[PDB]
RNA sequence: ACAUAUUAUUAUCUUAUUAUUUAUAUAAUAUUUUUUAAUAAAUUUAUUAAUUUAUAUUUAUUUAUAUCAGAAAU
RNA sequence: GGAUUAAAACUAGAGUAGCGAAACGGAUUCGAUACCCGUGUAGUUCUAGUAGUAAACUAUGAAUACAAUUAUUUAUAUAUAUAUAUAUAAAUAAUAAAUGAAAAUGAAAGUAUUCCACCUGAAGAGUACGUUAGCAAUAAUGAAACUCAAAACAAUAGACGG
RNA sequence: GAGCGUUAAUCAUAAUGGUUUAAAGGAUCCGUAGAAUGAAUUAUAUAUUAUAAUUUAGAGUUAAUAAAAUUAAUUAAAGAAUU
RNA sequence: AUAAGAAUAUGAUGUUGGUUCAGAUUAAGCGCUAAAUAAGGACAUGACACAUGCGAAUCAUACGUUUAUUAUUGAUAAGAUAAUAAAUAUGUGGUGUAAACGUGAGUAAUUUUAUUAGGAAUUAAUGAACUAUAGAAUAAGCUAAAUACUUAAUAUAUAAAAAGGAUAUAUAAUAUAUUUAUCUAUAGUCAAGCCAAUAAUGGUUUAGGUAGUAGGUUUAUUAAGAGUUAAACCUAGCCAACGAUCCAUAAUCGAUAAUGAAAGUUAGAACGAUCACGUUGACUCUGAAAUAUAGUCAAUAUCUAUAAGAUACAGCAGUGAGGAAUAUUGGACAAUGAUCGAAAGAUUGAUCCAGUUACUUAUUAGGAU
């Protein structure tokens, strides 16, 4: 049959239906006596100019096209050459959207810090006088002022504290409830596996079907789907 | 696309029919000619064994 | 340095021959075509030599391109 | 392919104490274009460049896996009845094995794997010619003919040593 | 041995090699090609290769903690001595 | 599967390292020597120049021409006609020389070689010349005549042909029969064109090369693809340090020869395969295929007939030259082939034999006492 080739695209472009297909072939050479790779560019007919470089495609014989061309385009195997383009171009649009917003984003973020340095009140000021109005009774009109700066309507003891509230405050938190659940976890299985008919109860009151006959790796996957199913799904 | 002016498929091969390949190639005389002749006869001969080979 | 021989090349010069392509002929031949003499046969027809007519095939000269080779330069 | 690259050298402008090619003198010597002494120019210094060469040496390209010990430092860690002790790496020193012409190497010059550079008798010769680069000195690349049966390394025993 | 010798030639006769010290490590590093080489598991395939998925022992990124004050370039200073 | 080393360093030793030797061989030469026979080889050099003879002829059953005899005709013999038997290849014709033979100049590959269970454009109304089958073979002209040539007729969009001769018999030139030729068609056989992939010496102290150059589109040309060639219009490519381009050198190869344990290396004489060339260059004709050992023109040399002449030994033998060096100016067409012829036969320096030469191989070249 007509001798056909598998190569890689190496250029594309720059003649017009005709590109250069790089094809690798195992030849033994005794020298060294070693079976090498020998490589080869073909120029290729491009009927269609689907191709692009870094594609890999099969060439198939053909009847003299040019003094040099006597293979064309048989088939696409991978389109890594085509995707290249397309994703190009998407990038070119999809980094001009997200640097707008991010530049938008910027100049907002200078306004607000560009306002605050124009009102002189301080935040340790503002606490001193809702500390001491709370304390004293005096309602000078600063502190409906205060509560526009702030937006704390009501004075009290616990308005100051939920003013100067600190983000690390609730990362404590958060960090003690996911060790919580780790650990209970573990405790739950390690607690379910040493007691096997205990174990047996825990599968089949979940939901499992003769879970007696079932293997160790088979079923210790299942308590422990079941016990990240009873302490995250509940919670 | 194949390449403009070239077939896209391999030609079809040729199988040859035996039957068809003796009818066309040595086939029979179509009558029973008068080979009187010396010549004629010789001839005769000969295409007949020419034939059955 | 250089004096030699050999080969290659060319925006050059000359060029056999050939191919291709121009224009021209009171060009030749055949046929057609218009007439015209001479001759012959018969009692218009044929032949030959001319002229007119187109057609095909050649010929001579001529235009352009390429070309063995030689010259010059490298 | 690229970059960096001692000393000397060169281009331009500053600097110039000391040192110091050269040069001119003083000695030494049979002679002394030297060793020693004097006067001491370039250079040695700085700024901006050129150039890309050294015994540019560990005369030992880089990477990975691996193999028997000791000693000494360093680092990290651990412990305590708190200052040592116990660990794990690195460095260096001396070694086993192994390797090697041996001298020796010793975690490689061992056991293996991968990649690069390089060599094929001496002399001619890192020369000639050409080319490339440089302001230049030069640098890179780099032969052949002729001639010879040499030539070289480690080690051994001597002889000799102002 | 009807040849023998000689000259001219061909093949064989050590790389089942080397480069600290004998010919031979590039001054050094960076890095392109390499038709150079190079991890793990599983599944396919047309099979020491290809593809897909998965993995972290090589190679990297960031941070935390501890440690160190060297090496480049630049700027600003000090010191003994010499003439 | 078959793998050996030796001499030479050094005061001595170990090692590095070259040199030389032991083996086989030749397209061999030379020195000395030499018996017969059988077989295999023989200008590697100047693709230098060539005296002389040969190497390609054959057909009389294509046409024409020339004799003799006999018969008939011709009232005197010049001729004619037919039969018979001869002659003619200095007239017109047919077929044969694209092979074979010789040589290795050119050729490093758009061309050449080798290989592949390769390919299409998806190769002509090509048969070259045999086989099988079928059909056809007509009319004029031109020449002295024809199987010469020319123009027509009819034969697979349809296109595109031809030829008679010899011998008998019967007729009144014609017809049959036999024999040998001619043309067309279909298939087979033989045999052609083109392309791809892979491999094929040295120098980069030849590093840049290319400009129809790389690709696209269209026409012309061809049986047929393609910057293969010619014309036009576009794109800016293509090759190259895994060596481009350039230069030098060389015919290539094998189931051939030499060598080695082998991988390999060498040769390319001999045997065989392939290519190129026939003093040099280009071009044209015919043809399926030729830049043909043809033709045309030119170049170089020679010759005689002095013409827009002939010849070119790389066919055989042979000669001079060159060189260290390579042979008979032999016999035969008996064999195997080739060409012409219907046959009888003719031709054949293909070929087969012999000669010369230890160039190679083999056998023999007296045993017992
Ligand atoms: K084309
Ligand atoms: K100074
Ligand atoms: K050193
Ligand atoms: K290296
Ligand atoms: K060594
Ligand atoms: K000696
Ligand atoms: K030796
Ligand atoms: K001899
Ligand atoms: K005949
Ligand atoms: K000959
Ligand atoms: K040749
Ligand atoms: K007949
Ligand atoms: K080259
Ligand atoms: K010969
Ligand atoms: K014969
Ligand atoms: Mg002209
Ligand atoms: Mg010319
Ligand atoms: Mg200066
Ligand atoms: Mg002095
Ligand atoms: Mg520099
Ligand atoms: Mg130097
Ligand atoms: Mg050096
Ligand atoms: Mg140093
Ligand atoms: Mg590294
Ligand atoms: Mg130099
Ligand atoms: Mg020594
Ligand atoms: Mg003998
Ligand atoms: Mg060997
Ligand atoms: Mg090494
Ligand atoms: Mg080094
Ligand atoms: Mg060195
Ligand atoms: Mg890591
Ligand atoms: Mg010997
Ligand atoms: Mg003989
Ligand atoms: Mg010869
Ligand atoms: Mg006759
Ligand atoms: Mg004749
Ligand atoms: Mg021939
Ligand atoms: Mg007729
Ligand atoms: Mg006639
Ligand atoms: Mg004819
Ligand atoms: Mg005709
Ligand atoms: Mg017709
Ligand atoms: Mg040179
Ligand atoms: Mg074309
Ligand atoms: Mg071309
Ligand atoms: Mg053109
Ligand atoms: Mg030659
Ligand atoms: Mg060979
Ligand atoms: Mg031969
Ligand atoms: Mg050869
Ligand atoms: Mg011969
Ligand atoms: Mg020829
Ligand atoms: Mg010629
Ligand atoms: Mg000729
Ligand atoms: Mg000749
Ligand atoms: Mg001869
Ligand atoms: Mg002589
Ligand atoms: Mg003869």
């Amino acid at each position: 049959a007509r001798q056909n080739f598998l190569g890689l695209v190496v250029s594309q472009g720059k003649m017009q239906k005709t590109v250069k297909v790089r094809v690798e072939t195992k030849v033994f050479n005794k020298k060294i006596n070693k079976e090498l790779f020998h490589r080869r560019d073909y120029l290729v007919h491009d009927e269609g100019e689907i191709s692009r470089e870094g594609d890999l495609v099969r060439i198939e014989a053909t009847r003299p096209l040019s003094k040099r061309k006597f293979f064309a385009i048989a088939e696409i195997i991978r389109n890594k050459g085509q995707q290249f383009a397309l994703y190009e171009s998407e990038a070119q649009l999809s980094v001009a959207k997200e640097e707008a917003q991010k530049a938008k984003e910027f100049l907002d973020k200078r306004s607000v810090r560009e306002n605050k340095l124009n009102e002189k009140t301080t935040l340790l000021r503002d606490i001193r006088t809702i500390q001491d109005a709370l304390s004293s009774g005096s309602t000078p009109k600063e502190l409906l002022e205060i509560k526009q700066r702030y937006g704390i309507q009501d004075f009290s003891q616990e308005t100051v504290r939920q003013l100067l509230q600190l983000d690390i405050s609730g990362l404590e938190v958060n960090l003690e409830k996911q060790r919580s659940l780790i650990d209970r976890i573990q405790t739950r299985l390690s607690e379910l596996l040493s007691n096997d008919l205990k174990c047996d109860q825990f599968l089949k009151d979940h939901g499992v079907e003769d879970p007696l006959t079932l293997k160790k790796n088979i079923k210790k996957n299942l308590l422990r789907k079941h016990v990240m199913m009873d302490m995250q799904q509940p919670s | 696309k194949h390449p403009k002016g070239s077939h896209r498929l391999s030609p079809k091969v040729n199988f040859i029919d035996v039957d068809n390949l003796i009818a066309k190639t040595v086939a029979e005389p179509q009558s029973i000619k008068s080979s009187n002749g010396s010549a004629q006869k010789v001839r005769l001969q000969k295409a007949e064994l020419r034939r059955k080979f």
